[PDB]
């Protein structure tokens, strides 16, 4: 009822107000209600601004990859089908 | 009340005392000491916390 | 996968003092035991407790 | 001046005092300067007259001087040390200009020449604040890093700060301004045992906050700027006139009130270091000091003025505002000597 | 030290013998101000750069913040002054003494 | 061209002298432009790129209000430049002549002590020789302010909101 009038009329008067706290209010809201989010974040840390930095093989390392390009170790293939 | 009972408070009275002089002129001795060499618990002025120091790789080899 | 961090298998010694730190100085004595109630209370002048 | 805006602006100077008693970084520190100022002008500036903008731009300009003088400092503290925390500084010219910047910012004499001024400029309740809680900050600094400052400098300073603030306090006849010069010989007596005893500092600034809010809150509840209008208090209200004339005795630093505790434990502390000149000489020179109190008293209460007829009609009504605080700040800087052991909670 | 850290301390010493050595207006007084602020915006730009002192090179945008709020502050004064006065002639602030 | 930042510290002196003596603030204005134009020119030179375009931009704009409030409050039927009056003159010679004096001082003697120790070398030997590899370190660094500085971010932002409402409890009457 009376947000219906205040909309109305705000709309009517200072049309420019309305539509910058709409897209204001999308741009506080919208990015929590995303899944895309993550994947920003993801991004970010995928790329390698610094050397990746090897670390001694004690033998104890199953999961740290001592490859070029053998199957262990931290994967993209989620980034190339994004 | 007896003679004796003046005579033994004062005794006590200047047990205290002492003690409470002797006591002062250590602390003071202690506190000049600790000030000057800085190896006791007080007069510990804070230095930089090592826990702050980031032990990883960084981007120069050299570090 | 040319950003993935590796293991180096190798044969040198791992340096044991990298920066050629010195020898760190004694830390102070830490702490005591229990506490006790001061000898005759704040020695404060004419204060007897 | 709306009641929002004045509460934000008085939470964002104890914010900014907050800052810098908080912070372990310089440049926070420095911050927390800038905001205390930004939010303390307006405040100066509550009641519109020509006097309070003079007020407002002196101690603006003053202050902004303390805070280039001291980002200075922290810069060539950091080009010699690359540091930026509150430790002992690395450079003597670096700690010469902070010590510098940091007493123009509490009024330490030579520097004391815009708290006369701006303290008459501004009203009784921004009086309180500046002569109260702005000294918190500056003097919270220079305990974090007394141990870097020079002891000749600081003692010069606080020495020339007492007998500054003493010879000042005697020509006035405006009560603003005798509190003015008070807290300037009030902080030369604190910044005289920084180098030795910090807690004494301490203990010689919440004294004198206590004792410094009775008469301001007193003044306030009198209505009174000079020692005339004062006078006629004791017509009207003779326990304000009461009050304040033992308020006076006390600052004048005279046991068993608690104005002896600063002074004694700050004798005590400089004694225990060998100084036996310099406490004397301040002890000595306190005595302007209480002289111009003991004059207030005479002209307050000890003796009596001529009132006017008008105080016939005054005489019917009671004071509106109640200060909740005026009592136990009073009693507390008058009654609380029995209790100096209390020092050790202060460590 | 370098000679440009000398030139940059020698321009925030100028700075401040102006800004401490007022002639008429309030104005070159903040002019002075701003100018510190500058001078000292150089030399910590000078230092953290020269030291790779990375996280502290947000460091200078901040002071130069806190540098024109402190402008803003004193040009609101300037207004103040010239409303009640008339003039930013520093010899108007003359009410008090002391 | 090896000194070049030398050069450049000289002119930001020379405009610091400029201001300094307080000639008519339109004047100031200009010497405080020239001043910061230097200065971001300097922190060019060092690697700064957008903390001197930082300064020149801002003070570009901070001079332009000032020059605003020239015409409106600071105007003189007659401003005055550095050669108008002799004490502005005075001031100004005396700027130029301590500047040139610590200038011969520290090149033709190269190690100076005025208050600080100077050494009289070029300015580029201090610089590093490390690689900084695909990075604006300088603007690496400034971008961390919304990630490590959320601290600083607030203070700074309640300030200039508390400095907005300063500004209209001021300049209300």
């Amino acid at each position: 009822g009376r947000i219906a009038s205040f909309l109305k009329n705000a709309w009517a008067k200072e049309p420019v107000l309305v539509a910058s706290f709409a897209i204001g209010g999308l741009a506080i809201i919208l990015p929590s209600l995303s899944p895309y989010t993550n994947y920003a974040i993801r991004i970010n840390r995928a790329t390698p601004y610094n050397y990746p930095v090897p670390l001694r093989d004690d033998g104890n390392m199953p999961d740290v990859p001592s490859h070029p390009q053998d199957p262990q170790g931290p994967s993209l293939e989620w980034l190339k089908n994004l | 009340d007896g003679p004796e009972k003046n005579y033994e408070k004062t005794m006590a009275i200047l047990q205290i005392e002492a003690e409470k002089a002797e006591l002062r002129l250590k602390e003071l001795e202690v506190r000049r000491l600790m000030r000057a060499r800085g190896d006791g618990p007080w007069y510990q002025y804070p230095t930089i916390d090592k826990a702050l120091i980031d032990h990883s790789p960084k981007t120069t080899p050299d570090n | 996968e040319l950003s993935k961090v590796t293991k180096v298998k190798t044969d040198r010694p791992l340096p044991e003092n990298p920066y050629h730190s010195r020898a760190r100085p004694e830390p102070n004595p830490e702490a005591e035991g229990d506490l006790k109630p001061a000898k005759h209370g704040s020695r404060l002048f004419f204060w007897t407790m | 001046m709306n009641p929002i805006i004045y509460t934000t602006l008085i939470m964002t100077v104890m914010s900014g005092t907050m800052l810098v008693m908080i912070s372990s970084h310089w440049l926070l520190i420095w911050i927390g300067f800038e905001m205390n100022l930004l939010a303390m002008i307006p405040v100066l500036m509550k009641n519109f007259n020509p006097r309070a903008t003079e007020a407002a731009t002196k101690y603006f300009l003053t202050q902004a001087t303390a805070s280039m003088m001291l980002m200075m400092a922290i810069i060539i503290n950091l080009l010699y040390s690359g540091q930026w925390t509150i430790t002992k500084m690395f450079n003597p010219v670096a700690m010469t200009m902070m010590t510098m910047a940091l007493a123009m910012k509490l009024g330490l004499s030579p520097f004391h020449f815009w708290v006369p001024e701006v303290t008459q400029g501004i009203s009784l309740q921004a009086g309180l604040l500046l002569l109260t809680w702005q000294k918190l900050a500056p003097l919270s600094v220079l305990c974090q890093i007394s141990q870097s400052i020079n002891p000749n400098l600081m003692l010069t300073m606080a020495m020339l700060s007492i007998l500054i603030g003493g010879w000042g306090g005697l020509n006035q006849t405006q009560l603003r301004k005798i509190m003015a010069y008070s807290s300037i010989a009030h902080m030369g007596w604190m910044t005289a045992v920084l180098p030795y005893n910090t807690t004494m500092t301490i203990l010689n600034l919440l004294i004198y906050i206590t004792m410094t809010l009775a008469m301001f809150m007193l003044l306030i509840h009198s209505s009174a700027t000079t020692t005339l209008s004062l006078s006629h208090t004791w017509n009207k209200m003779p326990v304000i006139t009461s009050l304040m004339m033992v308020t006076l005795l006390s600052m004048g630093g005279l046991p068993p009130l608690s104005g002896f505790m600063p002074k004694w434990m700050i004798i005590q502390e400089m004694t225990k270091n060998e100084s036996i000149i310099m406490p004397t000489l301040m002890a000595m020179t306190a005595l302007l000091n209480l002289y111009f109190y003991m004059r207030l008293a005479y002209s307050s209460s000890l003796t009596m003025f001529p009132s006017t007829n008008n105080m016939k009609m005054k005489w019917q009504f009671e004071h509106t505002k109640q200060m909740k605080l005026l009592p136990t700040m009073i009693v507390l800087s008058t009654l609380v000597l029995p209790m100096t052991p209390a020092l050790s909670s202060l460590n | 030290m370098p000679l440009v850290y000398m030139n940059i301390i020698m321009a925030f010493a100028i700075a401040l013998a102006g800004l401490l050595m007022y002639r008429s207006h309030l104005m070159s007084s903040l002019l002075c101000l701003e100018g510190m602020m500058l001078s000292l915006f150089i030399m910590s730009t000078l230092i953290i750069l020269n030291t790779h002192f990375t996280l502290a090179n947000m460091m200078p945008i901040i002071l130069l913040v806190f540098a024109a709020c402190e402008a803003a502050l004193g040009l609101s004064l300037l207004v103040m002054v010239s409303n009640t006065y008339g003039t930013d002639y520093v010899q108007n602030l003359n009410l008090l003494q002391c | 061209t090896m000194y070049i930042a030398f050069i450049l510290s000289t002119i930001f002196v020379i405009g610091f002298v400029g201001f300094s003596s307080k000639p008519s603030p339109i004047y100031g204005g200009l010497g405080l432009i020239v001043s910061g134009g230097v200065g971001c020119g300097i922190v060019l030179n060092f690697g700064g790129s957008f903390l001197g375009l930082m300064v020149f931009l801002i003070y570009l704009g901070g001079m332009l209000v000032v020059f605003g409030y020239t015409t409106a409050m600071a105007t003189e039927m007659y401003p005055e430049v550095w050669v108008s009056n002799k004490t502005v003159f005075g001031a100004f010679v005396s700027g130029l002549m301590m500047e040139f004096c610590m200038v011969y001082y520290a090149l033709k003697e190269e190690e100076v002590e005025i208050i600080f120790k100077f050494n009289g070398l070029g300015d580029w030997v201090i610089y590093d020789t490390g690689d900084s590899g695909f990075f604006s370190e300088e603007a690496m660094g400034i971008a961390a302010l919304y990630s490590y500085g959320t601290w600083l971010v607030i203070v700074t932002g309640w300030s200039l909101l508390i400095g907005v409402v300063v500004i209209m409890e001021i300049t209300r009457g």
